[PDB]
């Protein structure tokens, strides 16, 4: 689109990658830290996609 | 027994297998599901089985495989004591096929009962392209 189409979305971090042919819809947050993340935005706690 | 169920939360939070027999037909659906804690079809009267309680999901959001084939072979009414049939499967998922390889055999004799000697085969039966992970079943008693 000439504005620019979001609908096209890839996953970025994960814990572990995807064996052939697998699919995964999940969407939580992913700790990149030790800290706890119980659902934030914050500091080592970011969207996966 | 009427079917199985695969999954590794069972929580709608990952997709997951939902296999069972009814009807004159087969149903397998693969979507995000709301598993009730107890899993069951059993009750609505004291003893003659009733198909009850059809939905075991509490709800069903987005979906993405459906299929109904040819279902497999059936007893019917109640009978206890000298059971004259026995139904193997084996379930394997990879490359994110779902293997199910079936076998039925008649007239098992043994009143001992403590799963038969001797030997045979297996073959195979369908194969689904899920495509989804998979961590932990259950049983369907309905
Ligand atoms: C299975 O078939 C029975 C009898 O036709 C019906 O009552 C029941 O709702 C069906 N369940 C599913 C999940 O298709
Ligand atoms: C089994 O349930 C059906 C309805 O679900 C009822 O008509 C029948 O009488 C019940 N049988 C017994 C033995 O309770
Ligand atoms: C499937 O789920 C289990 C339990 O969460 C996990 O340990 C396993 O790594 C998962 N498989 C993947 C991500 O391929």
């Amino acid at each position: 689109k000439v504005s620019g189409n979001y609908n096209y979305l890839y996953r970025l971090f994960r814990k572990s990658n995807l064996k052939p042919f697998e699919r995964d819809i999940s969407t939580e947050i992913y700790q990149a830290g030790n800290k706890p993340c119980n659902g934030v935005a914050g500091f080592n706690c970011y969207f996966p996609l | 027994i009427r079917g199985w169920i695969f999954g590794t939360t069972l929580d709608s939070k990952t997709q997951s297998l939902l296999i069972v027999n009814n009807a004159t037909n087969v149903v397998i659906k693969v979507c995000e599901f709301q598993f009730c804690n107890d899993p069951f079809l059993d009750h609505k009267n004291n003893k003659s089985w009733m198909e009850s309680e059809f939905r075991v999901y509490s709800s069903a959001n987005n979906c993405t495989f459906e299929y109904v084939s040819q279902p497999f072979l059936m007893d019917l009414e109640g009978k206890q004591g000298n059971f004259k049939n026995l139904r193997e499967f084996v379930f394997k998922n990879i490359d994110g096929y779902f293997k199910i390889y079936s076998k039925h055999t008649p007239i098992i004799v043994r009143e001992p009962e403590d799963l038969p000697q001797g030997f045979s085969a297996l073959e195979p039966l369908v194969d689904l392209p899920i495509g989804i992970n998979i961590t932990r079943f259950q049983t369907l008693l309905a």
